């Protein structure tokens, strides 16, 4: 995140044979497209859903210094 | 102050006090070359090159930011321009 | 008119401030920003720019209480990153920075503060009002001294690998 | 320029003259939302009590422990989980009996902080000027005190070491 090399978040996501709650076929990526729902649970991925919250997040908390107040912008 | 208007273009003050003093012919040529260099940027990130996780370039991006902004340098070159300035 | 630039005309915005005024500003910046503002933006590059050059000068010449400390300012940045110094000094210096924005609202709001204008001088070596312009003028042509010349030790030491003459 | 704290930003308004241990320090402008400041100036003198009391227990649990075996732990976090929960539930019930009659107190009083707790009578005979220079004394030893007490649950959060 500080070195910038922000991809090493998404680089081995949970593979499609990832038993939900154990670790059998899991991965270690936090932030990731993948689109679709898990093969198991038939659900969107936690590691799509986390990196929908920190987009959004960002862009709320960007978005949250539109109107002005005690510093004159 | 009074922002509001009714003759053909809005006052220069509707462009707050930094874009209120830039002359058009700066504001003009600089929303072009925001526009074509925001374009280029979009076109080289996607489009013309698929995007890959390992291709995200903060240039293209932060450049591609330049078209919505292009949008409003330019509407301020006008307005400036209308306003004699 | 202008008394940096012969051709062009004086600056609109600068007729006097005993920060170095020579009317030296071909784009007309100073129509674009209040001056107040600009002035602060150069005294913060100014001093952060003599700090520096003035740091990677001495650390590569003498710099090594420890071991991590044996790089040549060139390889520091990533290895003090690493070691947790550059954290620090960021945290420290985001304090004083959002300090700092109160202080440049306070001014152009209002106030009497100038720019760059901190009130630390607790050595004193500023005593009346004369003192104060020279030191000030002196300071800021320093600075961009500075500036130019650590541009020159980067640029340099990134474009081959050596000592203080780069 | 009338921060002493901060020399070169002008204090809020209602940072002036009397409540002691007033340096000008509100750069983020927090009193000019608040009535007054008696409400605030309680709060921070809590937290300045209650940090010292901190400070002084996290030492003297580093050095001094009692003679039984459940508070043999050296580690003021580790004790927290430690020590059983009767003696914890004792002291929060001890702290809210004592809180209940100063949460009617701290609301509508004009010196929320004034408890009138002074069992030595430090304060009898004392002139004003005195007094003035105790509550300054007090209020700049509870914040050094409340930035240790974090630094020290930091530091032992972060390295496992309770002291130095
Ligand atoms: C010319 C000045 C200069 C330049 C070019 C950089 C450049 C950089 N610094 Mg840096 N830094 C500087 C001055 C500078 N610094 C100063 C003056 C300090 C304080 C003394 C620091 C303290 C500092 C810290 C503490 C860290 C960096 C880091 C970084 C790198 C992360 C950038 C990134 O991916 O964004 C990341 C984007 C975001 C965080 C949000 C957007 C980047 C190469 C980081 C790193 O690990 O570098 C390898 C890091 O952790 N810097
Ligand atoms: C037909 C479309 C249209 C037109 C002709 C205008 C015309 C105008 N708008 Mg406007 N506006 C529109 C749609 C439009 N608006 C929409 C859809 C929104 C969002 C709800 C806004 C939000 C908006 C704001 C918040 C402000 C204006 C302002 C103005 C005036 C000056 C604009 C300027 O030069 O800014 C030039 C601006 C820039 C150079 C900065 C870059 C702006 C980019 C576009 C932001 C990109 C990020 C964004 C999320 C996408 C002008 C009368 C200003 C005004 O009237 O002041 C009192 C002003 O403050 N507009
Ligand atoms: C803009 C100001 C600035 C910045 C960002 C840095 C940044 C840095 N200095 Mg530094 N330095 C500065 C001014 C600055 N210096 C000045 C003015 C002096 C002269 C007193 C020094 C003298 C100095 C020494 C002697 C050393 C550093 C070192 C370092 C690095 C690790 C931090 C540390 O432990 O020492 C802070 C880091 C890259 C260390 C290092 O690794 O350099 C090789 C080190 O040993 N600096
Ligand atoms: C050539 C070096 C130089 C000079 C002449 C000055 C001159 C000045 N500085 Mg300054 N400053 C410098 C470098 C310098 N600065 C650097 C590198 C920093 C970054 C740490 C600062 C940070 C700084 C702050 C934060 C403040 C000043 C202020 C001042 C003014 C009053 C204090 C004084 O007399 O300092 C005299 C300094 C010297 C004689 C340098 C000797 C050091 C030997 C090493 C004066 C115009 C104050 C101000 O704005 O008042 C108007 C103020 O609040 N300076
Ligand atoms: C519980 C903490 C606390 C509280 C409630 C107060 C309350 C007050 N302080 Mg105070 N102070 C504190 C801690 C606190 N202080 C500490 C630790 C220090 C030492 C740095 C000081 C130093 C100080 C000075 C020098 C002065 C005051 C003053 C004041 C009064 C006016 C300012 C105000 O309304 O801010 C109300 C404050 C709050 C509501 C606290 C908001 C919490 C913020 C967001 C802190 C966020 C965390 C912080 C950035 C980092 C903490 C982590 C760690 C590094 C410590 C008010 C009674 C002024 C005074 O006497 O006026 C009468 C004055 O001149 N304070
Ligand atoms: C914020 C205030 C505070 C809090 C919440 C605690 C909380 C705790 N202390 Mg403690 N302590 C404090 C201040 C505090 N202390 C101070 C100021 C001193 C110095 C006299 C001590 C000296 C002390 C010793 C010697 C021991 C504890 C121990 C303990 C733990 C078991 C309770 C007990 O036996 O208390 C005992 C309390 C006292 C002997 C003195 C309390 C004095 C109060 C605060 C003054 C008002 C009455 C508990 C986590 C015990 C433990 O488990 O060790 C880790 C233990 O052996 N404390
Ligand atoms: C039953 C126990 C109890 C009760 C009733 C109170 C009541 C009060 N405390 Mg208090 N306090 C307690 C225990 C208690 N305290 C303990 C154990 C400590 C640690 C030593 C503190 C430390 C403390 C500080 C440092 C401050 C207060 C403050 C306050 C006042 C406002 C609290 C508030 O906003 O409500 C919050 C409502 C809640 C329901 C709190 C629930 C939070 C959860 C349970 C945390 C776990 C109020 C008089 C403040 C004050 O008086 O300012 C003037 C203040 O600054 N308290
Ligand atoms: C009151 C001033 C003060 C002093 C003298 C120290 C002193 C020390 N701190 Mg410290 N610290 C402080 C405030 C302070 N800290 C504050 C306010 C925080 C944030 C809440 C921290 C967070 C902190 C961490 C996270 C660590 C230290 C560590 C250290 C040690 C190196 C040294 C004993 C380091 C250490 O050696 O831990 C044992 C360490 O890891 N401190
Ligand atoms: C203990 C230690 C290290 C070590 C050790 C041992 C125990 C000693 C020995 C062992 O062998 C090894 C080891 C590792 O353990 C000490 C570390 C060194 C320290 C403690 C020094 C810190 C350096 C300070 C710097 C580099 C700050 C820079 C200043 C800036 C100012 C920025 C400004 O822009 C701001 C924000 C406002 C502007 O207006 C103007 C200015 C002021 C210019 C940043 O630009
Ligand atoms: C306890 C205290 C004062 C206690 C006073 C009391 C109870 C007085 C009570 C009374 O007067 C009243 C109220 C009324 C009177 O009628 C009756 C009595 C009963 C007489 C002040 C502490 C004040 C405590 C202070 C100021 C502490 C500062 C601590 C610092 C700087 C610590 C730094 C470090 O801990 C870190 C940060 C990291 C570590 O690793 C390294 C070091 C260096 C150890």
């Amino acid at each position: 995140f500080f070195s910038g090399n922000w991809k090493a978040y998404a680089q081995n996501p949970d593979t499609a044979s990832h038993i939900f709650g154990s670790g059998e076929g899991s991965g270690t990526a936090i932030l990731t497209f993948l689109g679709g729902f898990h093969p198991q649970t038939k659900s969107l991925w936690l590691t799509d859903m986390a990196h929908h919250h920190l987009a959004i997040a960002v862009l709320f908390i960007v978005a949250g210094h539109m109107y002005r107040t005690n510093w004159l912008i | 102050e009074s922002t509001y208007w009714e003759g053909k273009a809005p006052p220069s003050v509707v462009l707050g006090p930094f874009l209120s003093k830039i002359p058009s012919g700066v504001l003009g040529p600089a929303s072009l070359v925001a526009l074509i260099v925001g374009s280029y940027c979009t076109h080289e990130s996607n489009i013309f090159n698929t995007l890959t996780v390992d291709t995200i370039y903060p240039a293209y991006v932060l450049g591609s930011f330049l078209t919505p902004i292009s949008w409003g340098l330019h509407v301020a070159a006008w307005i400036q321009k209308m306003n004699k300035a | 008119k202008s008394k940096a630039v012969p051709f062009l005309p004086r600056p609109a915005a600068l007729d006097g401030s005993v920060v170095g005024d020579v009317g030296f500003d071909p784009v007309g910046f100073t129509s674009w920003l209040p001056l107040s503002y600009l002035q602060e933006a150069e005294i913060k590059h100014c001093r952060i720019a003599m700090l520096a050059t003035l740091g990677w000068i001495v650390a590569d010449f003498v710099h090594l209480p420890g071991a991590v400390h044996e790089v040549s300012s060139l390889a520091a940045h990533d290895v003090a990153v690493k070691s947790g110094a550059l954290a620090q000094i960021l945290i420290w210096t985001s304090i004083a920075e959002a300090i700092s924005v109160i202080a440049i609202s306070q001014m152009l709001e209002g106030s009497g503060r100038q720019p760059g204008d901190f009130k630390f001088d607790p050595l004193n070596f500023a005593k009346d009002e004369k003192s104060l312009k020279k030191m000030q003028l002196s300071e800021l042509k320093n600075g961009r001294l500075a500036m130019l010349a650590f541009s020159g030790i980067v640029t340099q030491a990134a474009l081959t690998g050596h000592a203080f003459p780069y | 320029a009338q921060s002493k704290a901060l020399p070169f930003l002008k204090a809020p308004a209602k940072l002036d003259g009397s409540l002691a241990g007033d340096f000008g320090f509100d750069p983020m402008g927090i009193s000019d939302q608040v009535a007054n400041l008696k409400y605030v100036r309680a709060a921070e003198l809590k937290h300045c009590r209650v940090a010292m009391l901190g400070f002084l227990g996290w030492v003297v649990q580093q050095y001094v422990h009692l003679p039984g075996e459940i508070y043999a732990e050296s580690n003021p976090l580790k004790a927290l989980t430690s020590v059983p929960l009767l003696s914890q539930i004792q002291i929060f019930l001890f702290i809210g009996a004592i809180e209940l009659a100063t949460l009617d107190q701290t609301y509508t009083a004009d010196k929320p902080w004034d408890l009138g707790f002074d069992p030595l009578n430090f304060s009898k005979g004392k002139s004003e000027q005195q007094m003035k220079d105790l509550e300054v004394k007090e209020l700049k030893n509870g914040r050094v005190a409340m930035i240790a007490i974090m630094g020290l649950i930091a530091q032992t959060l972060y390295t496992g070491v309770p002291l130095f």
